DNA sequence: CCGCAACCACAGAGTTTGGAAATCTT
DNA sequence: GAAGATTTCCAAACTCTGTGGTTGCG
């Protein structure tokens, strides 16, 4: 099954999730071989493809984000000095939406797990 | 040891060697694949026999 | 080899040695299994983090699902995971949308890997 | 590192290596030799099972007939 | 002091790749 | 009689795995 019996309870009680439910320092994890320069070029470049690879520095949890199936989108200009992202996801059978921003110069940001309710209800029904 | 003939004669051979090796290399890889193929066919016919065994066994019991 | 439950109820993956040497090829090939249905070709990648190490250097951590199973060709771990500490790996199955399975305290990566007790 | 081809350790090492290489290739030879043999070994096993499958089949069929034709 | 669990170096055998040098074939 | 193919001799650059030298922490 793509998901467990009930996402709700778990996401809200499950330590792992809660801890991530609340915004926290996140950093890009792309190529670390090339000096800062190439990286941002790569990240941004990857933003072009809708593919980013990040991880919650705090817990250490690594995650690969895909931007196309609130909403699954990527913003530029809300704040011109960084980038806003939203990514759909199913972390351990709990349909979720990953949101957060990264400073396109620092390659550092902060995101949160946002348990997509529509998707969770949808998956639960489609699942049997 | 530096003769004009050496500059050529030597590198001349090398070309033949490189080729010889590259040829023999492909001959081996191809042989390997050949093993994989036969292994596959073996594993099928194997399972296929165990099948017709129980299939004829169960048919011997119905008698 | 032996398979275990992931943090995601839809996937099972191989068990990794409790402890293992950096850049040393695993004892057994690492496999990710899908109970639900996953069309073949579907990519899978692992990554591993840690309160002390957030993104470890991995080798060949990208595999393609085939017949519901992800078979990795020499998955090697490179960054250490910190004394007494273990990594938590993230298996990411690339479908629409992507599914994620975590496997906490999965493996410990030291620079020496398991050694016979130094005889002194 | 930069070493002298006249030193001792260089020769000691350079020789021992040569020895290991003699063993290393002399080993690879036997693997290829065996791989080829396995080809014959398998080709034979397959033909042998083909006849076993072919035979075991004809038997199952002929056996069914007497069971349904009686 | 001792032993554990980590790090770092680094022998030392094994492999791989490729240019010599003998041999063999055709 | 010898050019090209096959085989044997070596060298040098890597990859693998184990043994020691050293440390902070019980
Ligand atoms: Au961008
Ligand atoms: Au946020
Ligand atoms: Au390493």
């Amino acid at each position: 099954p793509r998901v467990v019996p009930d996402q709700r309870s778990k996401f809200e009680n499950e330590e792992f999730f809660r801890k991530l439910s609340r915004e926290c320092e996140i950093k890009y994890t792309g190529f670390r071989d090339r000096p800062h320069e190439e990286r941002q070029t790569r990240f941004q470049n990857a933003c072009r493809d809708g593919r980013s690879e990040i991880a919650f520095v705090a817990t250490g949890t690594n995650l690969s984000l895909q931007f196309f199936p609130s909403r699954e989108y990527v913003d530029l200009e809300r704040e011109a000095g960084k980038v806003y992202l939203k990514a759909p996801m199913i972390l351990n059978g709990v349909c979720v939406i990953w949101k957060g921003w990264i400073d396109l110069h620092r390659l550092d940001g902060m995101g949160c797990l946002e348990f997509d309710e529509e998707r969770a209800q949808q998956e639960d029904a489609l699942a049997q | 040891k530096h003769s004009d003939e050496y500059k050529i004669r030597r590198e001349r051979n090398n070309i033949a060697v490189r080729k010889s090796r590259d040829k023999a290399k492909m001959r081996n890889l191809e042989t390997q694949h050949k093993v994989l193929e036969l292994t596959a066919e073996n594993e099928r016919l194997q399972k296929k026999v165990e099948q017709l065994s129980r299939e004829l066994s169960t048919l011997r019991n119905l008698f | 080899g032996e398979l275990v439950r992931t943090d995601s109820p839809n996937f099972l993956c191989s068990v990794l040695p409790t402890h293992w040497r950096c850049n040393k090829t695993l004892p057994i090939a690492f496999k990710v299994v899908a109970l639900g249905d996953v069309p073949d070709g579907t990519l899978v990648t692992v990554m591993a983090g840690n309160d002390e190490n957030y993104s470890a250097e991995l080798r060949n951590a990208t595999a393609a699902m085939k017949n519901q199973v992800a078979r990795f060709n020499d998955l090697r771990f490179v960054g250490r995971s910190g004394r007494g500490k273990s990594f938590t790996l993230t298996i990411t199955v690339f479908t629409n949308p992507p599914q994620v399975a975590t496997y906490h305290r999965a493996i410990k990566i030291t620079v020496d890997g398991p050694r016979e007790p130094r005889r002194h």
